[PDB]
């Protein structure tokens, strides 16, 4: 079992909306939805960790930062990112991260 | 024949005893590699830890302090309080110095 | 109950 | 936040229920009736807890 | 006399609130709340406008660090207790005590540290291997001072203005006769 | 990004491949995989981000990122963090990386 | 006799008991602790220096026998051996013979083991190679 | 270390830490407590003047041991001793630890006497960073005349141009 | 582990110094004697 921070991604909200529609369709139950979400998180974590190659760095200015219940919540404004170069500005972005030590 | 060190004696003595050159070998450094494991735990609520203790007692009745602590990852004082609230340790039996469930709670 | 370290001739 | 942080008192086994019942009896300076003892935990109807306490 | 007065640069104060605090609830709702139960049994807070740092404790004990002066510590404690009131807990200023005052100053001449350690050894202890500043522990009052070759003097461990100021006034001549080049 | 596109394509292929025995344990029809993949690719195309071939208290169309940190170095001003193995969107443009080093200065 | 003892007998004494093996067992208080450790220290070739003295402050200089006679010193030279450290490990399971393997931590590294007093005009002494004029220069009687 | 300092034979902290594995912080705290209680006993009992025996620098006692560890002749050693004595005049390096002062004076006199020992060898011998040694040489590069013993150049055995440029 | 502490060189050094200074030979005596520098023939 991994952490449950992966619900806020585009794919995460896509799958929870799909499972909500299938709940409204009455074809997938709640336990099956939660276990397919858990194996979805595990598979996307492993397949994100193993086979990518690009890099990233962020230069910015934080305004709000927090660390409650093992998760770090930063909020950074006027931050610049690098593609792999080409740089564009970000007005608002927040950082969500969990401990590298595996849960359970 | 034996080998005679023909260099300056102080150069040979520089590695000896009272010296700058601290040891860089890793041989038999059990002290540093056994002191890097630190146990940190907090006061998890009482009902959860007593349910955990009941689950471990159902798994096996007799447990020492160290094995129970490494199984539950809890502070020693709070685990001791949760133990002697609901259980006790054997004093003179063959399973002595091991915590076992009370006969009142043994039926469940 | 184990003797831990021992000499090995 | 404090009422939502604590989990439910409905345990998975009767030993915890009787332990909490005895703790509630001890912490009260007067003998307690059946109704408030059942009101202490999340369930009211009859079960093995009342006969085990008796 | 003294051609310069020391400035107060970091003040530590303690507050007791007389109430029970839950570190998880105050950690979740507050913005700049940092809580590692596995590392430190407290949640850490800070704000910008006094630039102080808050030590939130489970027992309701309150420690404020990073205050430049006493009024900054007072307003920081006011804002911290205001955050406590607005976060869902009732707290009062049952006690507010400043317990540490430290400050740095300069005399702008080189100092012979060996002569000071040899002469005024009964209040000093010089170990340049560890830390290049001389630790001066004089007995009256209880102010410890850090002496440096550049003339930078850090007065440390005060409670109000008078003890640190009389400390610098007393130590200024006995560093003043020492000259290098 | 083409790299983000192929990463998301192997993501959706892996997800629809690995958990099919669990769905067959539920006894549901073969159309389950087909229409879940169809609604997934429909909402991914409707996201219109990545091209697919298929007074002090805490209080979609938001720039979001999900990642994992290894170690965080805190100073008085600098807030360097060793982010690793995450995804970041940047003005509705997703990205995939090994490591990210954030440099945010304290106010 | 002294030259035979210095040149050959010292190395033989070292090589007689050059190995010193300490064995740490499995410590099977838990199944995760199933490792047994073999700790070995081996003495290699032994080296001897020229006669010498260290002083109080730690300065070390060549000691000539006239100074040793004058300053009530001991006309001795240091002994250095080559020490290699072998550490082994083996997964201890009951019913199977232990097979230790090197963990590839072999740190090696002369160590000082003591001062051997030197007989005068032996092969280690300074006066063996000295001429008559050198002996006069060192204030030694030819 | 108290016995080393009291007998004018003093060692450094790394000397102590090589033998006994004690961490630095409690060793310094213990040393301060030790000095305080010893001097309180001396004031209670027989009073003893320090006359630079628990002196903070004591770098004059560090030159010959380090020169012996580097296998240096004595004229190098005494030139380094005079150099380290005259480092007290230089306010730029008064705050440096006398271990660093001693090793940079020794390196300066090694380069002065054309001794073929690299700074890397001195660094690995003494566990002083070669960057720190080079920085001490660079900050002592300017003070040529204030450190070199004038009688040495009066005898003509050394010259100031022997120092490599920076 | 500290090999500086492991090998006590004072054992060998003091043993040789004691057995050569005194004639007590071990841990028989008179093995080592003060040299008779009385005449050359002595």
């Amino acid at each position: 079992g991994y952490y449950e921070l992966y619900r806020r991604s585009t794919i995460g909200n896509s799958l929870v909306d799909a499972l909500d529609t299938l709940i409204s369709d009455g074809r997938i139950e709640a336990s099956l939805a939660m276990r397919v979400l858990e194996t979805f998180d595990k598979v996307v974590a492993e397949t994100l960790k193993d086979n990518t190659q690009s890099k990233l760095t962020v230069k910015g200015n934080l305004d709000t930062y927090g660390f409650c219940d093992d998760v770090w919540t930063f909020i950074v404004k006027n931050c610049q990112v690098t593609v792999e170069q080409s740089v564009i500005s970000v007005d608002k972005l927040r950082i969500v991260a969990c401990n590298s030590k595996k849960s359970e | 024949r034996i080998t005679t060190l023909d260099e300056t004696v102080g150069v040979t003595m520089s590695h000896t005893g009272m010296s700058m050159r601290s040891d860089n070998s890793n041989f038999l450094k059990v002290g540093r590699e056994k002191a890097k494991s630190n146990i940190k735990s907090i006061r998890m609520p009482k009902k959860e830890i007593l349910d955990y203790l009941f689950k471990l007692f159902d798994e096996y009745d007799y447990w020492s302090l160290k094995g129970l602590k490494e199984r539950t990852r809890q502070p020693e004082a709070h685990l001791k309080e949760c133990l002697d609230k609901v259980a006790t340790l054997v004093k003179k039996g063959p399973y002595a110095f091991k915590y076992t469930l009370r006969p009142e709670y043994k039926k469940l | 109950l184990r003797r831990k370290t021992r000499q090995l001739k | 936040a404090l009422q939502a942080n604590q989990t439910d008192i409905s345990k998975s086994h009767d030993s915890s229920k009787l332990l909490w019942a005895t703790e509630y009896i001890q912490k009260k300076g007067k003998p307690v009736l059946v109704n408030e003892l059942l009101d202490y935990l999340s369930m009211k109807k009859d079960d093995k807890v009342i006969e085990l306490l008796k | 006399t003294s051609g310069i007065v020391p400035t107060l640069q970091n003040i530590v104060a303690t507050v007791t609130l007389g109430c029970r605090l839950d570190l998880k609830t105050v950690a979740l709702h507050a913005r700049n709340a940092e809580y590692n139960p596995k590392r430190f049994a407290a949640v850490i807070m800070r704000i910008r406008e006094p630039k102080t740092t808050a030590l939130i404790f489970a027992s309701g004990k309150m420690v404020v660090t990073g205050a430049k002066s006493e009024d900054d510590s007072k307003l920081a404690s006011r804002k911290y207790a205001r955050i406590i009131q607005k976060i869902g807990f009732a707290a009062k200023f049952t006690d507010f005590k400043i317990q540490n005052i430290v400050g740095s100053c300069d005399v702008k001449f080189p100092i012979r540290l060996e002569g000071l350690a040899f002469s005024h050894g009964t209040f000093s202890s010089y170990e340049p291997e560890l830390f290049p500043g001389l630790i001066y522990r004089m007995v009256k009052p209880k102010i410890v001072l850090l002496i440096f070759v550049s003339g930078k003097i850090v007065l440390t461990g005060a409670k109000q203005r008078e003890e640190i100021y009389q400390a610098f006034e007393a130590i200024y001549p006995v560093l003043s006769e020492f000259r290098k080049m | 990004n083409a790299e983000a596109s192929r990463v998301y394509e192997i993501i959706v292929e892996s997800v629809v491949n690995e958990v099919r025995e669990d769905f067959e344990n539920a006894g549901i029809d073969e159309q389950t995989l087909q229409d879940l993949k169809n609604i997934w690719q429909k909402k991914l195309t409707e996201t219109k981000v990545t091209t697919f071939s298929w007074d002090y208290l805490i209080s979609p169309d938001e720039n979001l990122m999900l990642c994992l940190y290894d170690k965080v170095t805190r100073t008085k001003a600098r807030w360097k963090c060793s982010l690793k193995d995450g995804v970041v969107t940047i003005n509705r443009n997703d990205y995939t990386f090994q490591k990210a080093q954030v440099e945010a200065e304290w106010v | 006799s002294f030259n035979q003892f210095v040149d050959y007998t010292l190395q033989d004494i070292i090589c007689e008991d050059s190995t010193l093996i300490l064995e740490q067992l499995a410590q099977h208080t838990t199944e995760s602790d199933n490792i047994s450790r073999k700790y070995e220290i081996s003495f290699g070739k032994i080296y001897v220096t020229k006669p010498m003295v260290n002083e109080s402050d730690g300065v070390t200089h060549a000691l000539y026998p006239q100074e040793a006679r004058l300053r009530n010193l001991t006309y001795s030279s240091g002994l250095f051996v080559d020490v290699k450290k072998r550490t082994y490990e083996a997964i201890d399971v009951p019913g199977r013979e232990l097979k230790y393997e090197l963990i590839a931590e072999e740190s090696e590294g002369k160590v000082f083991i003591g001062r051997l007093p030197i007989m005068l005009r032996s092969k280690n002494c300074y006066l063996s190679e000295a001429t008559e004029s050198d002996l006069y220069k060192l204030k030694e009687c030819p | 270390l108290i016995g080393c300092r009291r007998a004018e034979v003093a060692r450094t902290f790394k000397e102590i830490q090589s033998l006994i594995h004690v961490k630095t912080k409690e060793f310094g705290k213990t040393l301060n407590i030790m000095k305080n209680i010893l001097r309180g006993k001396s004031e209670d009992g027989f009073l003893k003047i320090d006359t630079d025996n628990m002196s903070g620098a004591q770098n004059l006692t560090y030159i010959p041991r380090f020169c012996s560890h580097l296998g240096l002749p004595m004229q190098v050693t005494t030139s380094a001793e005079y150099t380290a004595k005259k480092c007290k005049e230089i306010k730029e390096i008064a705050g440096k630890s006398p271990i660093t002062i001693a090793v940079v004076s020794i390196y300066l006199n090694i380069l002065l006497f054309q001794i073929p020992i690299t700074a890397a060898k001195v660094g690995q011998t003494l566990q002083v960073t070669e960057g720190t040694i080079k920085s001490g040489y660079k900050i002592l590069y300017e003070h040529r005349d204030k450190l070199v013993d004038p009688q040495l150049i009066a005898n003509g055995v050394v010259s100031l141009d022997n120092l490599p440029g920076v | 582990f500290n090999m500086k502490l492991a090998i006590n060189a004072k054992t060998i050094t003091s043993g040789l110094k004691y057995a050569l200074a005194t004639g007590n030979w071990g841990e028989r005596a008179g093995v080592s004697q003060v040299l008779n520098r009385y005449t050359y023939s002595s």
